[PDB]
């Protein structure tokens, strides 16, 4: 046999990269995975190359940020590449996530891959709060406060819990030091995720935007898909570039090169654009418990979605309602995430009620009653 | 293992910051420094705690009262800020003249309630918890 | 003169600026009859042109800004 | 030996005391190569027509080339001068033989024929490479035609075809055996009267590497071909295209020998028993050939791994061919060549061939001093020029799942 | 390999003429040029 | 995912009715032909989601001829997709074609399925 | 699985389709590049925008409203039903 | 919030090094650089600029070091313990006007004034901010508002009151090129200097840009033809369906 | 010609310069030998001799251009090359070397031989005619020539008795080397100092030739799947071989492939007269679609008899030229072609397919 | 075998072996271009280790 295939390493790497039967029709969309991995190591790359030089206490947090930017050679170029490219690994999962709601990627021989999918996501919304809170901005550090505050709601153990996560009385030292490490750590941790999220997506393999069989017309990936992922490769660096080298700072807030100051909170207090969906949805309830829980179920209810989805065929692209519904709830998220920045004022409280109350409503009314009406509207109109 | 996480010797004791009541004269100020703040704390005297008690919290705009700021009856405390936005706190000033937002000017009350001026809310309580013959913050 | 406070000059007379100068004008002019009442110290809401004078230095900032660098 | 007519046709005689038995030919060129889509195999059926005929003791066949067409009689050598005028006669009545001819029986079996080409798996793969390899032109058509157009074909169009085709500058009587010469030209001279006419005018064709994939899953193996442009009979390196695909020579699993034949392929193939059977071939036409392999794999999983090894064994020929290849393809050729030349009917029709499409005939012994002047190196030039890196062409019949599409295969071309 | 060697053209051509077109593009600029009006 | 025995159920119940009948059914086919699938060659059962044990088994008992037509569907409209063009109007799959052939090899899967269930519940 | 490797992709029997091509070396790359990118991306813009249109005029109108009576709230005008509220 | 709270929107001056392709006007860091010494020294710090920086972007290195030599540092004690300082040096960062946050607030009437170091970076505007910012100055406040005692009116300051108070005036520096010295060319001068100092990678940060933005379009386009040619022959598929 | 071992040498001038030796065992076939011995040992042939193994002959044989075979008859086993005239000393020697001190090595028997012979058993009788062909062999010539031709599992043989039929056989009595296009003074030389001098006479124990013992009126049904195919079997004397040629001939022979014969105008059908040392076949055969061939060969049967004598006479040339295609180096034939009539209501059948289609003998 | 599609307006109008020259000289500007960026990127990193 070819050594491709003879030698074990050399035979995984076939049957991830070189042999993989991609189906033939597959978009540009499905080239984003590709990208995901690509900036998990961009991410990973500078990172490495920020903690060489960060120091993690409280005291030289920012100082050091800066000692880097300043006076590290490429300093500047790692933490730009390093924050931006969070920033667009959050806009490739955002997508990566969108094209798997639109196409019935979700549903059932890939259940199993969904799951670690919302798993992933999860998880890098740590990792990027966390390291987020290694800069110790003033947003940075009040974004820490709010978020282990809002943690101090769980019923019994919150009073007990949140000294274990501040290691201490209040976001100090400890605190930075250990959302340092975990943040250092965390990212292997969502390696192996994605090495998790290939195998379950390698055992049945990808959909397509048609959404039937792709089995009766699969191609190789070396010379299709490679060379495909590289169009889009090069368009994320493009775009990467026009970011991280021109305007590095757009995507962050100002507030965030203020060094922190816990005795003086900024006027207001906003994640990093990517939570602020989130982030709405936890104001949007009253509640700090109902907040919490609401949140983390709106990251969770995409679990909910396979077994809600009660559609015969995989995938919006042949669906009439089903995208109008699809488009209406991508644009409540990005309203839910403009409501994030917004200040709690008189239109907006309800505002981020109601968008809050459809982004749920998506998920365990519109999908399920619109699929079955869509299957119904099927069988009849084809009698 | 986890243990590590919590509160470390260098944070579980020096965190709380045991300071004698006693020393502290009825009326000055005894600023203190806690919580990496500002502190500033009057043992209660007791015509000014009397007179808190008969104030009606209705009155105030601000929804607090004193019984629920004050832990220890006559020793309590507040955090380094006389207005919302920190204002330094001046000392016997403002509407009951308990205390003056002196960055804008504004009132703080012997409560320490936003009685007036531009406070946005009422000036917070440095670790609320002081106890017995000492405070702790 | 700096060439900043002719820019403001010139546009402030402009046609699109004049509406917004005017307003804030008598603006001013009530202000000041407000201000003229013995009770002006009571009144809860004493009014403030702090409205019409941003969307005075609005429309003549759009106006200053592309020129400016110019002078200099 | 050569005598032109009168009439202007050329006899040419191969004679051979030593042969068993004689067989004489008249071929008149214009195969399918001459059709076009709408009336083709009607050479095949023309041909078939009139081979047909009483054969008065003799054993008159049809030929049916792509290129060139034509009716043999064979028959014992002292009869040979009888089949002589036997084919004469047919000839020179052939147009009253296809008039006076039912064409339905005729089609039938014609229909039968090209059925049979679409059903042995070798012969369908084979077609469909030669059909897509020069698609677009006359020569990618089938020799006997296609069902759907056998059918529609009529005696008017094969009377067009002879009148066209059959000229005596286009027309050939190719004869071998132990007999006189002049015997069996004098006795043709008397018997044939043919139409004048110009030679017509060969179509063009050109190579287009494509691919073509019938796959059929209901059958037990997969059938596939891959070849590149070869050399056609005009060009010096036909002998030299032969040699270069000898080197990698022919294979069959089973076959006792097939742990120990020399090419290498073979003892690649073998580790797994990737492939069930491959025979390498240079088809060579007047003007252009195919170059390549036709292979049958047995594991349906091995299709792939039979692809690129071939391909890589092929980017060998540019490289690191040796000297103990080169004089063994120079060997088995010459031994090829001398075995497809034994029996009289194919010398008859290789005289016939030749002398239609090149004009003339290396003698056997030309042709063994013609491929023992070749080098190693002119093995390497010609594997530079024709092989490394040229666009192939490719055909599958079932199990082709595993057949990776085009640009794999074609990129195989080139690596190292 | 020849990848190696062959990067460094590319990476040397671009960088020249970045660095040759960017010095003229901003020659009124830079330091270099305007260092003599302080000296 | 809703079973072919249900999504059925549903459309008998409608189209048993005539108001309801009246209302959707024009409805119906504006939806399916807006639903853009048949400019692809696909019919409705060629979108039908394969990856199920129930569905599995309605393909695989399908007659040769419809196996085949159904290959062939499929492999145009993947490659119709893969080069972003549709077939004209004249070469789309009209309205009359879309048979719903598969259907009742896949109700009788449920069939099948169903009598398992009620009698392992016996 | 519902997807095995290139011997067995799960395909159901396929026979009688016949899948022809050219190589490249020998099509005319990016054939109507230039045409195609404007004529086809106007035809699938023209086919797939009121599935996009409508719900984003759905949402830019409310979006729209709430910010303009935000606006309207923190103004000297506004100060009154800013109270109610 | 209301329009004051938020502090009047900084419009959008065309800086010259806005665009993707032009540097600092480095005459304008010097001039900058000359107007902070000369009067945001006596009240900002501007710490983490190191007089090493400005050599090559606004001084020469004999000016850099020069400059150091004029303040005084402290070094380590002598040998006896006692107190010693030494002249300054291109490696020291330069010194404030104030020794910590409790004596600069006690000097400006409780307000401090930020480290200038990242007041570029650390704002919304940007460079404009800090422009409209020191021209921002009304010479009579509008009508209505009544300021803390100590404050002057500043629309473009969030609240409206900023502890500054106006500070550049005509005239105010001579400048080293004979440049004339217009409030409005001081602020200009001030607020490049400022983005400089908080973005010192600016210039070789777009040149960077550049030359990636170069590399990267020529591969872009050079893998958009490959995987169009490379697709060819799946997109130039033909297929045939002849069942009996 | 001959040596002292009575090794029969024969050499003629080829038409085509190629050597194409071939040794013919006279009575090493199918017929001598338990059933399928002949196949195995014929697979043994070439593979590992006391001079060179396999791997390396096959090698050498390739660089010299030549190619060899073995093929079993039921009459003898055949050893046939075919090399450039330079090559005579090599093979001749090889195959010398082949008929003695053969290795019948079990690793041989076990990986190359029973698996080929195997393959080639299934690949042949996958074929309907050439299964009917064996049976009507089988029912025709009970014993001897119908032994099946080809390994079957169903009469298991282990190498000792293959490699004590190759001893015990191969003997100089039993084996006749036949040239075309060699010298035959050059290969007697060759054939004399090579290892065929070594062979004994005789065999001591074993080649005691049966009677043929010929048997007609039988019958016989081989269900198989796919084509079917029907066919009719005359034994014929030697000395008959003559009048069936002619008659083959004149209906339509496999060996002459030409339309227009009485038998080419049904589909499927053919003809051919198996020739053998002691006796004949003579073979109708019918193949493809099992209702086709049902009235395919009852076509052929009427159409075999009832064949004019006129017909009968004109087909005397083509007979001839027949016997002259199949008289091949290995299979030489002599055989005089007379136009006698023959008769054919002897004849055994057999039916091989869709046997609820297919007719029985008493339907012809 | 049967009737081609016709690709005449498909076909390339350049030589045989030279578009695969220019197709060589194109993949292989892509590679020495991304070993360029790889090169300044990897020293760039580096460089922070001096
Ligand atoms: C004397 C005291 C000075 C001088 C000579 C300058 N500044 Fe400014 N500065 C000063 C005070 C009292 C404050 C308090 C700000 C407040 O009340 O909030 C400041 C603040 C600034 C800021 C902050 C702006 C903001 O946070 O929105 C900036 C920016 C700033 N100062 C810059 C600056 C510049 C560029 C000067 C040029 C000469 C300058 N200051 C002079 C006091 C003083
Ligand atoms: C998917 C994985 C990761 C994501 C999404 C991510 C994202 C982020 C983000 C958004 C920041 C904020 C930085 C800023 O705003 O300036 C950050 C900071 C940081 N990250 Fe990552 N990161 C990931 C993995 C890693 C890894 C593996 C390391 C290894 C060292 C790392 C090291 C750091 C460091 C040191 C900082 C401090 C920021 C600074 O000093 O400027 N990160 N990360
Ligand atoms: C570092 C982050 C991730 C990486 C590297 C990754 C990897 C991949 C890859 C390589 C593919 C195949 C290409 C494609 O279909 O686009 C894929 C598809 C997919 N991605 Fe991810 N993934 C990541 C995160 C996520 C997340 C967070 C989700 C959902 C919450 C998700 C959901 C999916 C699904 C469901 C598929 C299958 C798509 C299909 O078959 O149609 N992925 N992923
Ligand atoms: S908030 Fe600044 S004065 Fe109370």
């Amino acid at each position: 046999m070819p050594t491709r295939k003879s030698n074990t390493y050399l035979s995984l790497v076939n049957s991830y990269l070189i042999d993989s039967p991609q189906p033939s029709s597959i978009n540009y969309w499905w080239n984003l995975g590709s990208l995901l991995g690509l900036c998990l190591v961009i991410q990973i790359a500078s990172g490495v190359f920020l903690a060489m030089h960060y120091s993690s206490n409280i005291e030289l947090a920012f100082d050091s940020v800066e000692h880097i930017m300043r006076d590290v050679n490429a300093g500047w170029l790692i933490r730009y590449i390093h924050a931006n490219g969070a920033s667009f690994f959050f806009i490739c999962m955002y997508l990566h996530i969108g094209k798997a709601l639109y196409y019935g990627s979700y549903k059932q021989p890939r259940v199993m891959l969904w799951v670690i999918g919302v798993v992933i996501f999860i998880l890098t919304m740590a990792i990027a709060f966390m390291g987020y809170c290694l800069v110790y901005g003033q947003m940075s550090h009040w974004g820490a406060t709010v978020i282990t505050n809002l943690l101090s709601a769980i019923p019994f153990i919150g009073n007990d819990i949140v000294p274990f996560i501040w290691g201490g009385f209040s976001v100090s030292n400890p605190t930075i030091q250990r959302f340092f490490a975990l943040h250092f750590l965390l990212p292997f941790i969502l390696a192996a995720l994605v090495c998790m999220h290939l195998m379950a997506l390698h055992v049945h393999g990808s959909s397509n935007p048609v959404g039937i069989t792709g089995n009766i017309d699969r191609l190789p990936m070396h010379p299709y898909f490679i060379f495909k992922d590289l169009i889009t490769v090069f368009v994320f660096l493009l775009i990467f570039s026009l970011f991280v080298f021109y305007s590095p700072n757009t995507l962050g807030h100002p507030d965030n090169y203020i060094p922190g100051n816990p005795m003086v909170t900024p006027p207001s207090i906003v994640p990093e654009w990517y939570l602020l969906p989130f982030y709405a949805i936890l104001r949007s309830i009253p509640d700090k418990l109902g907040g919490v829980i609401a949140m983390f179920g709106a990251i969770l209810i995409l679990l909910s979605l396979p077994y809600t989805d009660r559609s015969i065929i995989r995938g919006n692209s042949f669906k009439v309602l089903s995208k109008l519904a699809f488009y209406l709830f991508v644009f409540n998220f990005i309203l839910l995430g403009n409501l994030g920045q917004l200040h709690v004022e008189v239109p907006y409280i309800q505002l981020g009620q109601f968008a809050t109350a459809y982004y749920f409503a998506h998920y365990i009314i519109v999908v399920p009653v619109i699929s079955t009406l869509e299957n119904i509207l099927y069988y009849i109109g084809t009698q | 293992f986890l243990s590590s996480f919590a509160a470390s010797a260098d944070v579980l004791a020096m965190a709380k910051v045991e300071v004698k009541l006693g020393a502290i004269p009825e009326g000055k100020n005894v600023i203190i420094k806690w919580q990496g703040k500002p502190v500033f704390i009057r043992h209660r005297t007791a015509d000014e705690i009397e007179e808190a008690n008969q104030v009606d919290i209705k009155t105030l705009r601000d929804p607090q009262n004193d019984a629920d700021r004050v832990k220890k009856p006559e020793w309590l405390i507040m955090l380094g800020i006389c207005t919302h936005l920190g204002c330094v706190p001046i000392g016997e000033a403002g509407d009951f003249g308990g205390w003056f937002c002196p960055c804008h000017g504004s009132h703080y009350d012997i409560s320490g309630r936003i009685r007036k001026g531009p406070a946005p809310l009422n000036l917070e309580i440095p670790e609320y918890d002081f106890t017995d013959d000492e405070t702790l913050l | 003169a700096d060439p900043l406070d002719t820019l403001r000059e010139e546009c402030t007379k402009t046609a699109a600026c004049k509406p917004f100068d005017h307003h804030f004008h008598e603006c001013i002019e009530r202000v000041t009859k407000e201000q003229e009442e013995p009770d002006y110290e009571h009144k809860h809401y004493k009014e403030d042109c702090i409205e019409e004078f941003f969307h005075l230095q609005h429309c003549v900032n759009d106006c200053v800004a592309p020129r400016l660098f110019n002078r200099l | 030996k050569y005598t032109t007519l009168s009439n202007g046709v050329t006899v040419a005689t191969e004679t051979n005391p030593a042969a068993k038995t004689s067989s004489v030919g008249l071929f008149f060129g214009a195969g399918s190569r001459s059709e076009h889509s709408h009336s083709n195999g009607i050479s095949a059926l023309t041909t078939n027509v009139l081979a047909s005929q009483s054969a008065k003791g003799s054993l008159l066949t049809a030929k049916n080339d792509r290129e060139f067409n034509g009716i043999i009689a064979q028959t014992t050598n002292d009869n040979i001068t009888e089949a002589g005028k036997l084919i004469a006669s047919i000839a020179s009545n052939a147009v009253d033989i296809v008039e006076k001819t039912d064409l339905t029986k005729h089609k039938q079996y014609l229909s039968a024929q090209a059925s049979a080409v679409e059903a042995d798996p070798k012969s369908k793969v084979l077609s469909h490479l030669y059909s897509s390899a020069f698609q677009g032109y006359s020569l990618a058509l089938p020799t006997l035609g296609t069902t759907e157009s056998v059918e529609n074909l009529e005696n008017q169009d094969s009377l067009r075809h002879l009148a066209k085709h059959l000229v005596n500058n286009n027309t050939v009587i190719a004869a071998s055996g132990n007999f006189d010469h002049d015997k069996l030209a004098d006795a043709i001279e008397a018997n044939l009267k043919i139409a004048e006419g110009v030679k017509p005018e060969i179509k063009p064709a050109s190579f287009l590497g494509s691919e073509v994939r019938m796959r059929d899953d209901t059958l037990p193996k997969a059938y596939i071909s891959i070849a590149v442009h070869g050399e056609g009979l005009n060009s010096p390196n036909y002998y030299l295209a032969k040699v270069a695909a000898a080197i990698y020579g022919d294979f069959y699993l089973h076959s006792t020998i097939a742990k120990f034949t020399s090419p290498k392929l073979a003892s690649i193939v073998q580790e797994y028993n990737i492939v069930e059977s491959y025979n390498h071939y240079s088809k060579s036409f007047s003007d252009t050939g195919i170059w390549g392999y036709y292979a049958e794999i047995a594991d349906k999983f091995t299709v792939d791994d039979f692809t690129h090894f071939s391909l890589k064994e092929w980017n060998r020929l540019s490289i690191s061919i040796s000297e103990a290849e080169v004089a063994r393809a120079k060997a088995q050729v010459k031994t090829a060549l001398a075995k497809e030349l034994a029996n009289s009917f194919a010398v008859t029709s290789d005289i016939a061939e030749k002398v239609l499409l090149v004009g003339h005939r290396q003698s056997l012994r030309e042709a063994f001093e013609k491929i023992d002047a070749i080098k190693v190196n002119d093995v390497k030039e010609w594997g530079k020029s024709k092989v490394w890196d040229r666009d192939i062409v490719i055909s599958g019949t079932g199990l082709i799942e595993d057949l990776l599409d085009y640009n794999r295969n074609r990129n195989e071309m080139a690596m190292m | 390999a020849t990848i190696f060697g062959g990067a460094f053209a590319f990476q040397g051509f671009f960088d020249v003429a970045v660095n040759k077109w960017w010095e003229e593009h901003n020659k009124a600029k830079l330091w270099k040029n305007v260092k003599g009006k302080f000296l | 995912v809703q079973s072919m025995t249900s999504v059925v159920k549903a459309a008998n119940f409608i189209l048993a009715r005539p108001t309801l009948s009246k209302i959707i059914t024009p409805l119906a086919q504006k939806f399916t032909a807006y639903a853009g699938y048949r400019e692809m060659g696909l019919k409705f059962n060629d979108l039908l989601l394969e990856e199920t044990p129930i569905m599995q088994t309605a393909i695989k008992r399908l007659p040769s001829e419809l196996n085949y037509s159904r290959n062939f569907r499929i492999l145009t409209a993947h490659q119709l997709a893969l080069s972003h063009q549709l077939l004209p109007a004249e070469k789309a799959v009209k309205p009359e074609e879309d048979d719903n052939y598969l259907i009742p090899y896949i109700l009788e899967a449920e069939k099948e399925a169903f009598e398992k269930a009620e009698l392992d519940n016996i | 699985t519902y997807m095995g490797w290139w011997g067995s992709l799960g395909s159901p029997k396929q026979k009688y389709i016949t899948q022809y091509t050219i190589s490249p070396y020998a099509a005319k790359p990016l054939k109507g590049a230039a045409y195609n990118a404007v004529f086809n991306t106007f035809r699938r813009t023209k086919n797939q925008f009121l599935y996009v249109a409508i719900p984003f005029v759905v949402v830019w109108s409310i979006w729209t409203r709430a910010r303009d009576y935000n606006e309207y709230l923190y103004t000297k005008e506004g100060r009154e039903e800013l109270e109610r509220v | 919030m209301t329009a004051a709270e938020h502090g009047l929107h900084p419009p959008a001056y065309n800086w010259p090094h806005n665009g993707m392709f032009e540097t600092f006007d480095h005459a304008s860091i010097r001039r900058g650089f000359q107007v902070y010494r000369e009067v945001c020294a006596a009240c900002h710090s501007l710490d983490r600029i190191a007089w090493r920086n400005l050599v090559g972007v606004s001084h020469t290195t004999s000016e850099a070091k020069a400059m150091a030599e004029e303040l005084e540092y402290d070094d380590e004690p002598d040998d006896e313990g006692k107190p010693r300082k030494r002249p300054g040096k291109l490696a020291d960062y330069i010194p404030g006007p104030y020794e910590n946050e409790q004596a600069a607030r006690a000097a400006n009437q409780g307000a401090y004034p930020p480290d200038l170091s990242l007041i570029v970076k650390a704002r919304h505007g940007g460079s404009d901010y800090i422009f409209s910012l020191l021209t921002g100055y009304p010479d009579e406040p509008p009508a209505g508002v009544v300021l803390p005692e100590g404050s002057n009116y500043n629309p473009y300051f969030p609240g409206g009151a900023i502890a500054m108070g106006r500070v550049l005036f005509d005239d105010l520096v001579e400048y080293e090129d004979g440049t004339p010295a217009t409030t409005s060319q001081m602020a200009k001068d001030v607020s490049t200097f400022l983005n400089w100092a908080s973005e010192p990678e600016h210039d070789d940060r777009k040149k960077w840009g550049l030359k990636a933005l170069v590399v990267l379009s020529s591969l872009y386009l050079l893998s958009i033809w490959v995987k169009r040619f490379k697709w060819t022959p799946i997109k130039n598929r033909k297929f045939r369906f002849d069942p009996p | 010609s001959s040596i002292p071992n009575s090794v029969k040498i024969a050499a003629k001038e080829s038409a085509t310069d190629l050597t194409k030796l071939s040794v013919i065992i006279n009575n090493a076939g199918s017929k001598t030998g338990k059933s399928g011995v002949s196949h195995l040992l014929s697979k043994f042939t070439f593979l590992n001799n006391g001079a060179k193994s396999a791997l390396r002959f096959t090698r050498e044989s390739e660089l010299l251009g030549g190619t060899f075979e073995s093929k079993v008859t039921r009459d003898a086993l055949i050893l046939n090359t075919t090399f450039l005239k330079q090559d005579l000393p090599y093979y001749v020697e090889a195959l010398g070397n082949v008929v003695s001190n053969t290795q019948f090595a079990p690793h041989e028997f076990n990986e190359i031989v029973l698996p080929t012979a195997n393959a080639e058993t299934k690949l042949a009788n996958a074929n309907p005619a050439f299964k009917g062909v064996e049976k009507l062999h089988e029912i025709t010539f009970r014993r001897g020539l119908g032994n099946p031709l080809f390994y079957n599992e169903s009469t298991p043989i282990k190498l000792e008795e293959v490699a004590q039929f190759s001893k015990e056989q191969f003997s100089g009595e039993n084996i006749s080397i036949v040239a075309e296009g060699a010298n035959e003074e050059d290969l007697t030389k060759f054939v004399s100092e090579s290892a065929f001098c070594y062979l004994p006479s005789s065999s001591s124990n074993g080649a005691k030739a049966l009677p043929t013992n010929t048997f007609t009126g039988q019958e016989a049904r081989v269900p198989s799947s796919g084509a079917s195919s029907a066919l009719i079997g005359i034994p014929v004397k030697p000395a008959d071989f003559g009048k069936y040629e002619v008659l083959s001939a004149a209906i339509g022979t496999s060996t002459l492939p030409s339309t227009s014969t009485p038998l080419a105008q049904i589909p499927g059908a053919t003809s051919h007269l198996y020739k053998y040392q002691d006796a004949g076949l003579f073979v109708i055969s019918v193949s493809g679609e099992a209702s086709q061939v049902a009235q395919g060969i009852k076509q052929a049967k009427s159409v075999a008899e009832s064949v004019s004598s006129s017909a009968l006479s004109e087909a005397v040339k083509a007979a001839e030229l027949s016997v002259a295609l199949q008289s091949t180096v290995d299979s030489p034939l002599n055989v005089k072609v007379v136009a006698e009539e023959a008769p054919i209501s002897k004849f055994n059948y057999v039916a091989v397919g869709d046997l609820d289609v297919l007719p029985y003998a008493d339907e012809l």
